């Protein structure tokens, strides 16, 4: 999955 | 070989030691905290993230009330214990 | 509010 | 770096929803409860989880009802979880008869002792107390 | 308009409750040695919580007690992280 | 949002406790590996950006005092505080050299309440020590 | 290994 700042 | 007690998650109410509060009428802190965040990040969030968002929100919206002094505005933090070797999503 |  | 959730079946969910118990335990009706409990079985429901609520267990049927759970065949699922509302103090839990350690629900579900979740995730989610202090916040 | 005197808090034990931990007199203990090799990796672009759970796996998967004695034998380990963390946790920008 | 604000002069303190030798009295042997450990864990958190310090062979009371004192400083300008305790332990409990005293006793020092400068900021401890005997025979 |  995504996962970002 | 996987360690025995690997994979294991424990989401608790509170921490070790401490009360955990629920109001009579709209439930427990936690668990009121945790269907609210379920139901709007359950399937797109990553467990920890879910149970991170759901601690924020029972120390943030929340606080007691009682005609005692002794328990009057107090707080509450839950306590995530993972054991889990991989990340969580409830998808896919 | 109660405790548990 | 992810779980793998491609099973047919998310897994099982057991919410045990202990409200009332035996005047002997000295612990108090546990209001509001009720409302935790529908929450989560809809929460956990909407989720993929097949759920089933007990109410008022012993602490010996908690324990029956774990132990059975673990010994289910979970291969086509892709975890398990179980919900545990009660009183309860640091490491247990109140059946409406007692209290039962934590450590014994749980331990069923070891590696060693339910392969099929061997892997896993094995989800538990406690609302109770774990002892009598009280955080009085700051600032 | 108050936060917990505990919340933030974020425990990140070498291994669960009631069990022993495994040092290697060589090559240092096994979650010291999980730890630094993924925060070298990763430190500064994942998440606290996934930098930890990918050391809780490398425990896991990585390492099995070696020793004369049979009892001590090809023994595993699996770390344990404790969160009271009420945010997500990034060493970076 | 969702992230722990990690804008402030520097990002904070890196306390490391490596405990390798401890009294006869106390039974427990000699914790080889430790200084790798202690070496690597504080080229690691120096690269982070976080202010290493090392101590070693510390007395309890010198780990109770050595973090009360933590606590009482100025963390104003950082975005958390991280420890990590490298001792013998058992259930609740690490070792100094000179005996036992209880983790909780040790991580109080930075309660909301007690050390206002790190309040709604990440304070992290790293835990390699025992908490019990039991072993791990795994599976599969 | 040793135990910790």
């Amino acid at each position: 999955q995504g996962h970002g700042e | 070989k996987i360690p025995v007690e690997a994979d294991f998650l424990f989401a608790y109410s509170t921490v070790p030691g401490y009360y955990s509060w629920r109001s009579p009428g709209r439930g427990s802190w936690f668990v009121q905290a945790l269907c609210s965040i379920l139901e709007e990040h359950g399937k797109d969030l990553e467990i920890m993230q879910i149970l991170t968002r759901v601690n924020d929100r029972v120390a943030r919206h929340f606080e007691s009330q009682s005609d005692d002094p002794h328990f009057h505005e107090k707080k509450q933090i839950p306590c995530v214990v993972s054991m889990l070797t991989k990340e969580l999503y409830f998808s896919q | 509010d109660n405790l548990x | 770096y992810q779980y793998n959730m491609n099973f047919e079946k998310l897994g099982k969910c057991i919410i045990i929803n202990n409200k009332n118990f035996d005047k002997v335990t000295g612990m108090g009706v546990r209001n509001g409860t009720d409302k935790d409990a529908e929450a989560l079985f809809k929460c956990f429901r909407s989720l993929g989880f097949d759920v089933i609520v007990y109410n008022d267990c012993s602490c010996a049927k908690m324990q029956d009802l774990l132990k059975k759970a673990s010994e289910e065949d979970h291969t086509n699922a892709a975890c398990f979880a179980c919900i545990l509302l009660s009183h309860g103090e640091e490491n247990v839990i109140y059946g409406k008869d007692g209290v039962t350690p934590i450590k014994d629900l749980t331990a069923h579900f070891r590696g060693d002792r339910c392969k099929t979740l061997l892997e896993k995730p094995k989800l538990f989610f406690i609302q109770a107390c774990r002892g009598t202090e009280l955080d009085d916040g700051i600032q």
